[PDB]
Parts: C-alpha cells; structure tokens; sequence
RNA sequence: UUUUAUUCAUAUAAUUAAUAGGAUAAUAUUUGUAGUUUUUGAUACCAUGAUAAGGAUUAUAAAUUGAAAGUGUUAAUAUCAUAAUCAAAAUUUAUUAUUUAUAUUAAAUAUGUAUGUGUAGAUAAAAUAAGACCCACCAAUUUUUAUAAUAAAAAUAACGUGCAGUAAUUAAUAUAUUUAUAAAAAUAUAUU
C-alpha cells in the first residue's frame, strides 16, 4: 500500500550532448511523418536528444523561448514553409533547419 | 525504568476494593472500636522540658509570633506624634483627632499598615506640625510627659492594646529609651520605618536533626548521642 | 486488521471487475470483427462473380 | 526571561502544593468516552455481482445504483432502470420465499407503499420500453410472478393486465414494423452584386483595463516607410 | 590513531552540535523537564485553551476512582463529624493536602513525578465522541 | 545529509558547452583521487586520525564510498564508516532495501464505469451508419433537423442517392502516381512540386468518362507517410495502386496491398 | 642629571545444566525410580554505585566533672541492573611508610648484597594523653547594479589563516596616518 518515495539527492550528471528538440510542421501529416523519421532515427553514443515540443505552426516565442533559455545545445526543426511569429531572436547556440 | 509508585491518594483506590472495604471498615465500626492564645503558645513551648520531650525551636518562633503580631508599635508611634501638640491650638486639635482616628483605625484592622503609614508620614512631614513640635522642644517647660503618659492611659481606656495593662511597660520602654537621646520627641525615622515596612508588612521591633543519616549516604558516622569520650558521672 | 484487509478486498474486486470489463470488451471487437470478415468474404465472391 | 538555562533543581523552598477534591457526581454518572469500541468496529468485504449481498443489502445497494442512474439524469429508454427496478422487487420475493417473515398482508404501511411504488415505477418503465426492447414484457411477467408471491391480488391483476395489453402492443407495433431567409437575401443580394460588378480587419491589443488598442496601418507620405523599404547595409546588401 | 591527542573541544561540540545531540527546539525538552506541568505551548492566551488549563482532562476509569476515594472518606466519617464540616454530598470534599521538597537534575526530576503522579503532563487520553 | 548546495545555484549549461563541475568528468559531488591536491588527502585521514576511524588505503577505492557534503568552504568528503553520514547512510540503505515507504492514495470508482454513469454521456456523437437509417436518422435528430419524435417516423424517409466516387491513387515512391494525376487533371503539378516528392495529401474533383465528378486523392508513397496512406485508405472507397513496369513489387507496394 | 618522615618487591596458562526419604513406623524389590539429539551476551567487557580529597559554629558568670568530630562536590576507579569471541595457576617482574655494630638459621621451602662525615630536590602528615557568546580574510557556490577589458555590494552548518566584543583578559571610543598576500595593530590627537 506504499509508493516510492523520491529522493533528492541523487541529481542528473550530463555525459552526453544533451540536444533539446523542437518539431513544428506545415501539416499535421508531416508533422506525423517527422516524428515517425525522427524516432526511426539510432541514438549516438554522445548525444542525447529531448524531445520538448512538437506542432503544426511556425515559429513561435514560446520555442525560442524553450530552446534557448537553457545552455544545452538546441535544434529547431521547421518542416514547410509555415509562416513564423516570433518577436524575440534565436540564440547562435541554437541550430534553426528550416527544410 | 521508574516503577509508578502513585503517592496520590486518589490513583490508588478504586470501588471494587472500596466495596470490600468499606463492610469491614465503616463509621460505625471505627467508633465501636476506637475510644488565650498566647498563654497556650507559652504553656505548649514549656511542655518540651518535661521528661519526655525536647526544647524545640519551632514552639519558641510560634508564641514569638503570637506575641508579635500586635500593632502596639504603630499605636504607640502615632499617639507619640500626638503627644508634642498642643491641647490649645485649632491646628493641634485637628492634627490630634486626624492621628487619633487613625490609631483607631489601625486598631481596629479597617486600614492596612501600609496606607496607615502613608498616612501617618503625609501627617508628619507637614509644616504645621514641624512647627508646632518646633515650639515644644523651644519652651522651657513642655507638655511632653503629660501627653505620652495621657496617651497610654487612652490606649488603655479605648481597647487600643492587647492586654488592658502592656501600655504602661510600653510607656517605660519609651521613656528608657528617650533617655538615649537617638531621635528628638516627635521626630520618628520615616525612612527607617518605611524601609521596615516595605518588607514586613506589619510593624514589629551534638546536632539535632529531622532526617537522620543513613547507612548509604553517611559512610562513618554514628549519631548525634553517643560520645566516644565519656567520663565518669557519679 | 480489518483496515488493511478492507482496503485489499476491495482493491481485488475492483481489479476482478474492470479485467472483466476489459475482456467482455475484447469480446465485443472479436466479434464485430468476424461479422466484419464474414461480410467482406461475401463481398469478394460477389465481386468476382460480377466481374 | 521564560526559560531556564540552569537545569538542576536546588534544595530548600520549593514547596510544591498538592490538592485533591473529588465529587460524587463525577463516579455516579462516569460521564462518556465511548468512541470506536468492539460493538460498532466491525470486517468490512466487498463483493462485486449483486447476488453475493442478502436481499436487504441487495436493496440497499439498488436504492445507490438508482440514485446514480437519477444523477445520470438521461431518462428516455429505461431499461437499465426497469432491471433495477425489478432486481429490487426480487429482493422482497426472495425475502418471502427464503422464510423471512416479510409478507405483504403482515407488511406495515411504509414497506406496503414502498413495494407498491417500487412495483409502479418497474411496471411503468417495462411499458416505457417494451416497444424498444422485445424482452421488457418478460420483466413484466417476472414483477406479476413477484406480486403473486407476495400474495397482493390487487396489484397482481393490474401487472397481469398490462403485461397482457403490453405484449399485445407489442404484437402489433412489431406486425406494422427568420434568421435562415434573413441569410439567403443577404447571400443573393451579395451574389447579385458581385455578378454586377464583374474593410480589412485591423489587428487588436489588450492593454490595460482589457482596454482594446488599434494599431492602423502607417500613413503612406511619411517617411519611415520608405526608411524600411531601404537596405539596412548598403555596402553589404544588394540595392 | 590510538595515541592521538583527539579532536579539539570546540571541535567536538561543533560536531555534536552538527549531527543534532542540540534539539532544534525547546517545546520538548521544556515539557519533559517536570519542573511545571503545563502543556508544550507554553502559554495559554485563549479562552478554550485557558478552559483546558483550568479543566485537565481525566478518563472516566480514574474519575470514578476519584469520586469513589470521597464516598469512602465520608463513609468513614461520622454523621456528626459531616454535617459540623459541611461534607455533603453536593458540598466538594478535599482528599490530599501536602506539600512536596524536590531536588536534583530536572529531567530526571520530572520522570520521578511521572512516575509518583506528581507530574500530570505528558498523558495520552483516548479519544470521545459527541456527548 | 543532504547533498545540495546552499547558495541557490544557476544555469548548470553554458551557451555553447555543459559546465565541467556538472559534467560526469569533472562531477562535484564525486571524489575524483586523479586530481584531487594533496590538502584534501591531508584533510581527510587527518579526520580519520582524530576520531577513531579505518585508515584511508585505497583513494580509488575510497572515492566509490566517499560521500559528498556541501559547506560554505566547498565539498566535504566524509567516509562512509564515518559518524557524520550516519543518517544519511541509513536513509539510503533502507531505500536500497525497500523503497516503496511512502503511502498512495486509494484508487476509487473506475473510470469506465464512471463514463457510463456520466450525465453528458446522450451528448456523444458517432459516425453515421452509411446502410442504417435509423443511424441516420438519429444523426439528424442529434444536429437538430428533426424532432426526437421523428426518428422512427424519417427512418422510413431516409433515401440513397448515388455520391460521386472517391479514388486513392497509391503506390511505391517514383512509380508515376502524381505524374498519373497530373495527365488526369492537365496541371503540370509534377515538375512544380518542390524536390519532385509528394509529401501532402490533395484531393481533387474531375469530370471524366460520362461526365462525371471522381475524386481522386494522390497519397504520397514514401514510406514515412504511413499516417496519410491510413487516411486515404479509409476516406477512399476505390484504389488504383500504381507499379512501375520497370521497377517491380516493392515493400511499399506490398504493405499498400 | 611549630613539628615528623619518604631506597618499598611479581603481574595470567584453555572449558562450569536433575529431583530421588532406611532400625525400635500394621508390610509398595518404588531391593537397584534408566523416554539422546532446535539452540546460542561476557574462558576478556556490566556503567553504574561507593570511595578518595574534604571544610561548617553556639556554649555570660556562678555550679557541675561537667554540657560537646562534621559533609557537598570535583576527581579517579571499579568486581553491580544494562551492548558474543575470550586473565587467575606454568607466576621474574620490577607494585611509598624496613631489623646499623657485647653474644646473630631447631621443625610446613622461608632471602649474599647498598658500610662510606647520614650529606639534594620535591612530597606527605598532625594542633586529638599528652606536655608550640564571539571579528576579518581564504576557500566555496551564487545573486543583484552594470556589458564598460568595468566596478561594487550582498546571501551563505563543517576549510585554511590571523586573534576580534560580551565589566571578557586589553581604560573605552572616534578621527587621521602608516605595515604586512592584504589578518591584526602601531603611531598621533580629540572626547568621555
Ligand atoms: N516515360 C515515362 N516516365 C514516367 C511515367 N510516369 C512517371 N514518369 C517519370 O517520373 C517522374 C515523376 O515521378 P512522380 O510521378 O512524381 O513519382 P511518384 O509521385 O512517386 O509517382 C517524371 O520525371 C517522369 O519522367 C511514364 O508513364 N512514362
Ligand atoms: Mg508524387
């Protein structure tokens, strides 16, 4: 009648290239298929890559936002020619593929 | 790890051994079974020289006590700041009759000693009786003695004491000690007396032990009888 | 006790009933299925038999 | 100032006073402190099919199902609660036939009214839905066969009767088995106009005080247009 | 490290006082120490909690108890001897009027009046219902 | 006893690179006896000389039981054997030997059940029954064309009317679907596709043989698009699955049959 | 310009569970009473009590031969109620208060080495039937102002350095000046 309890100690230590990915489509089929190519995709033995945010838009704030607030590496995708909306400026550390 | 002992009487009694008890043990059974104060302090100090008893300190401090518990002093220091007036002067007869109510007061127990003195040091330190005292002590021939010696025979007659008689002794402990010249008639200490009263609240002026030594705690000693050097009693 | 015992008995029933619940559903999309191939099997034949 | 630092207790003084009162009153009423005791602290266990529980608990747990059903609220075809209805009937059929001594000339008022309704409701339900479902009329028998164990003439004969009109009903039944033209003008008038022929949305903000704020497009003779029309590096940009 | 001149004493204590032999708070030990028997807050400013001090909880087995330590008193007094004191039986009898001289280490002070039943803080009572 | 840092600390990724102190070579909280300088070393078995504790043999060893304390001086290493740890050591051997120690709350009534006693469950729609109309009907009745009193009654008066049928052209990458389409609909849609791929389903309407609407759906045959394959698999009620004459069977061909 | 003394000697070795009566008694072969084998803290650990050191003060004068020793605590130690792997027979092993110049070993085996003009430093003893809380840097994270190659502040349970208040170790404080890897002080006045 007992679930585990956490402990705070123990904490992440980074080995890898810990890669935070955002995915947005044209369409919601591409955004399916990206996805599908994506986890088809074999893990590195050095990278790592966090799959945060996936849509169907075009570049938002929040994205920029998610991707390059924090220092680890980060990759965009931009499937389509979806229009963007982001006021703010992607970070240099942050890979934007538009394809 | 400390055993309950319950030295209360009501943790150790319960009705069902109550009901046992009280048949074998009642009222009725018990007795078919069973067969000036300071005078009395004085007699019960005394009792402890007969031949079965001891002089014991705890007798002496009660009939002290008994003894003490008077107000006499106050009494006698109001109606001594009485005596130095002036049975002529309008002033002098209010200061009088002001103290005398007073001193009946304290008497009677209706004012506590510490407001009485308030009183009696607000009456004191006024100008009217300092020069009124002031003019006592400068005539030649004075009222002094009449007026202390009226004042204990009042004490007397009023009830203001507790033995029709003590007010004489009194006056001749007052008259002894006016002959040590330690403070001019009419001129008490009030800080001494304010300083006695801020304490007590009423105005006043071969070892023998409880617990024996055990064997534990004492480790060489005997007891407070036995004399390891006698001599010889004829 | 009888907490503990409660709450594991009722636990096991609960657990008893949404497994039956799950395979009478199972039964239900087995059989919709085979009325499903049932029918596709008559529209083949029909099919060839009309072409 | 409130606590001690020194923690030893000296000798002399300290003369605690100890004083004990008691009243008879306090032994004669003992007051109460009963709050779970043996009596009322009983097993609990849980059975899943309805049939597990005896007929008084079978009830008690119908009389839930139906307050559930009634939050369900969707009325309309009731055949869900017809079986309830008629589970709950059953409870008093199985009460009388087992040997309890519930009979319904020895039942008092309360329990006589709250058959009569329980025996209504399923009744009218099975009516409600004996057209939808070919097998209501059998919960119908079942609640006359329940009345006659009950031995309650009076409402046996009205069960028999509409269970008798209802399966006849059932034979048969199943034997025979402004704003709209406001729009159109506009639409034609629209129509005819663009035949015959052959604004733009300005963007909003929220401010403050949910107070809207129109940003409409830059007058085209000022300057700043063309300001952002020019290239920003002249010696790097094409021109 | 047989021979070693041991840790300092400021050290020793600041270790102690690390791993927590210092309580974090004073409530428990205040209410262990048995020099006052009032209850671990304190300090009472509340009419419900005034009432608690005034009123202690007892349980109805050691009420009776109480109640009945009276009846025998009385039943060993004689009729005379109750109606002179004015010991009836909606009158209060007092049982036990003493007074008490302790000294030594408090907490060991206060576990000795637990256990004479000196000290009443400190009890578990169980629990009761509505009236 | 706890492994923390007081400060509140920040961001643990620089810009470009993962900060050395929070990378698993150069971990804080692990004691590395590789670079370690030689104070620590001094430090510790001092400690472990002035309270009665193991002699310190191996650092590499050592380092696997060294446990971690922060402090305003920086990291403390404390011996596992060490007085210090001692909570910290027995936390953490309880939870290697049970770590379910924490009370949940008990489940309650079953969802599923809870959505048959639902009071919006009348609300739930479904998908018409093409063959049923009573299903049909009902459907109107839930959009609000007729009255729920109608059902039985618009049941009988429910009619078929032919619709215009849908094809789904499918088939493996470059075998001419598009190109099919393309002469079908007169476009040139083939060479204005970007990369000559098709990755978006297009549905469209052309008016052939006897003068009828067909509604041709081109699905992209790269084999990412499993998802749109489903999609016009079910929309379409004919395929028309194209093989290249050249290039045989292939395994998009094969899962699309 | 009051009295006295002080060289002090044994010290490790091995195995530990039950009751059962007799002469002068009115009778018991119970004379001679026969059911292996599932438990484990000290051959080496019980921390708690006593002890050591050790103090207090009223008895006028007459009579009487009389009317006269009392301990906390701090300490060390240990064999007791409390925490499993090992001291008591095979003793060398060094453990304070001893006989100094006429005669010196006979009953349990009962001491052969220090004469040196009684010459140090320390130590012990008695007035008793005798006679006098808490500061600065360093270390360690980090946070704000700032983006200038800036700069500064601040939050922080275990480090390393120097020694900083609390009548407190030093009259105190303030201003100004000076030295040291930059802590602590010094120097010179003013105030109280
Ligand atoms: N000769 C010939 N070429 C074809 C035919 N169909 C397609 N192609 C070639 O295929 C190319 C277009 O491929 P596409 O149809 O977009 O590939 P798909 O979408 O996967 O079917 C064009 O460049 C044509 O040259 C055909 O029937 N004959
Ligand atoms: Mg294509």
């Amino acid at each position: 009648l007992y679930a585990r309890k956490p402990d705070n100690n123990l904490v992440r230590t980074y080995s890898t290239q810990a890669f935070v990915l955002s995915c947005k489509a044209a369409t919601f089929g591409m955004l399916q298929a990206l996805m599908k190519s994506i986890y088809e995709i074999p893990r590195l033995e050095g990278i790592s890559t966090e799959i945060k945010v996936t849509e169907v838009g075009g570049l938002r704030d929040y994205d920029v936002a998610l991707i390059g607030s924090s220092g680890q590496p980060g990759c965009i995708l931009l499937y389509g020619g979806c229009k963007d909306t982001n006021t703010l400026d992607v970070p240099n550390h942050v890979t934007v593929i538009r394809f | 790890n400390f055993p309950a002992h319950f030295i209360k009487s009501a943790f150790t009694t319960d009705p069902l051994k109550e009901k046992q008890k009280a048949r074998f043990s009642s009222g009725g059974e018990a007795m078919r079974e069973v067969q000036d104060t300071e005078f009395q302090a004085l007699v019960e100090f005394i009792e402890g020289a007969s031949y079965d008893q001891l002089i014991s300190g705890r007798r002496f401090k009660k009939v002290y006590d008994v003894l003490s518990e008077n107000d006499d002093m106050f009494i006698w220091l109001c109606h001594t700041a009485m005596s130095v007036l002036n049975p002529g002067d309008m002033r002098s007869r209010l200061i009088y009759n002001h103290l005398r109510i007073l001193a009946e007061s304290v008497a009677s127990g209706e004012m506590t000693q510490r407001t009485a003195f308030r009183f009696f040091e607000s009456a004191v330190r006024s100008p009217a009786y300092r020069e009124i005292a002031k003019r006592q002590l400068e005539g030649g021939a004075a009222t002094r003695l009449a007026g202390i010696s009226a004042a204990a025979d009042v004490m007397r007659r009023m009830g203001l004491t507790r033995r029709p008689m003590s007010s004489y002794f009194e006056l001749y402990q007052r008259i002894v000690e006016r002959s040590e010249a330690m403070t001019p008639w009419g001129f008490p200490p009030l800080f001494q007396f304010e300083e006695r009263l801020s304490l007590e609240p009423r105005l006043k002026f071969r070892r023998i032990f409880w617990i024996p030594p055990t064997w534990n705690r004492a480790g060489r000693f005997l007891g407070p009888h036995v004399t390891l050097y006698p001599g010889m009693t004829p | 006790q009888r907490s503990y015992v409660e709450r594991v008995h009722q636990a096991q029933v609960r657990f008893k009933a949404a497994m039956e619940l799950e395979g009478q559903r199972e039964q239900l999309i087995e059989a919709h299925q085979a009325m499903k191939e049932e029918r596709m099997r008559t529209e083949r034949e029909k099919r060839r038999q009309l072409l | 100032l409130r606590f001690a630092r020194n923690w030893w207790l000296t000798g002399g003084n300290n003369y605690e006073l100890v004083h004990e009162v008691g009243h008879e009153r306090e032994a004669t009423e003992c007051f109460a402190e009963y709050a779970q005791d043996s009596s009322r602290d009983v097993y609990l266990m849980s059975t899943n099919r309805l049939s597990d529980l005896p007929p008084g608990d079978r009830l008690k747990a119908i009389v839930g199902l139906m307050r559930s059903r009634w939050e369900v609220k969707d009325a309309n075809r009731g055949y869900d609660k017809a079986k309830l209805l008629l589970q709950a009937l059953e409870c008093f059929s199985e009460m009388k036939a087992s040997g309890q001594i519930g009979d319904f000339n020895s039942l008092p008022e309360p329990d006589q009214d709250t058959f009569l309704q329980y025996v209504e409701g399923c009744s009218r339900f099975a009516q409600a839905c004996s057209h939808s479902h070919p097998d209501a009329v059998r919960v119908l028998l079942r609640a006359a066969q329940i009345c006659e164990e009950m031995r309650c003439v009076e409402k046996r004969d009205e069960m028999i009767q509409v269970t008798e009109a209802a399966a006849n009903r059932m034979d048969r039944a199943y034997a025979f088995s402004n704003e709209d033209c406001v729009r159109l003008k506009n639409t034609e008038e629209l129509r005819r106009r663009f035949g015959n022929t052959a604004p733009k949305r300005v963007d909003c903000l929220r401010i403050h005080r949910n107070r809207p704020l129109l940003l409409h497009p830059m007058k085209d003779n000022n300057k700043l247009l063309e300001l952002s029309k020019l290239p920003a590096r002249p010696e790097f940009d094409s021109w | 490290a047989d021979r070693d001149d041991g840790l300092s004493l400021q050290r020793q204590r600041d270790m102690k006082v690390m791993l927590g032999y210092l309580p974090k708070g004073n409530h428990e030990l205040y209410a262990a120490r048995g020099d006052v028997n009032v209850p671990a807050p304190f300090r009472a400013s509340h009419p419900t909690s005034v009432d608690r001090w005034t009123h202690p909880q007892e349980s109805n087995l050691e009420q009776a108890a109480r109640g009945s330590a009276v009846l025998a008193k009385r039943l060993s007094m004689t009729v005379s001897e109750m109606h002179d004191r004015q010991e009836t039986a909606e009158n209060p009898a007092t049982l036990d009027r003493f007074y008490y001289r302790i000294q030594g280490p408090a907490l060991e002070a206060g576990e000795l009046k637990e256990a004479l039943g000196l000290k009443g803080n400190r009890k578990r009572l169980p629990r009761r219902a509505p009236g | 006893q706890s492994q923390s840092s007081r400060g509140q600390p920040g961001l643990q990724w620089q810009e470009g690179v993962v900060d050395p102190r929070y990378s698993s070579s150069g971990n804080m909280r692990r004691f590395n006896p590789d670079t370690v300088a030689h104070y620590v070393k001094a430090t510790i078995q001092n400690d472990r000389r002035e309270m009665g504790l193991g002699e310190v043999y191996d650092w590499h060893e050592f380092a696997k039981d060294a446990v971690y304390i922060p402090t305003r001086s920086g990291p403390l290493w404390v011996g596992s054997d060490d007085p210090r740890c001692a909570k910290f050591m027995r936390r953490r051997s309880k939870m290697q030997k049970t770590p379910q120690q924490k009370a949940r709350p008990k489940p309650g009534p079953d969802p599923a059940k809870a959505l048959e006693d639902h009071p919006l469950r009348e609300y739930f729609t479904t998908a018409t029954n093409l063959r049923d109309p009573l299903s049909t009907a009902n459907n109107l009745h839930r959009a609000g064309l007729i009255r729920e009193y109608d059902i039985k009654y618009t049941a009988a008066k429910v009619r078929y009317v032919p619709r215009p049928p849908v094809v789904s052209i499918m088939g493996h990458v470059d075998h001419g679907k598009t190109t099919l389409l393309d002469y079908l609909r007169k476009t040139n849609v083939a060479s204005q596709e970007a990369g000559g791929i098709t990755q978006n389903v297009g549905a469209f309407q052309v008016k052939t043989l006897g003068d009828t609407l067909v509604t041709f759906i081109d699905t992209p045959g790269h084999a990412a698009f499993t998802t749109m394959r489903e999609v016009g698999a079910t929309a379409n009620d004919l395929i028309v699955l194209v093989v290249s004459a050249v290039d045989g069977v292939q395994p998009q061909t094969k899962e699309v049959i």
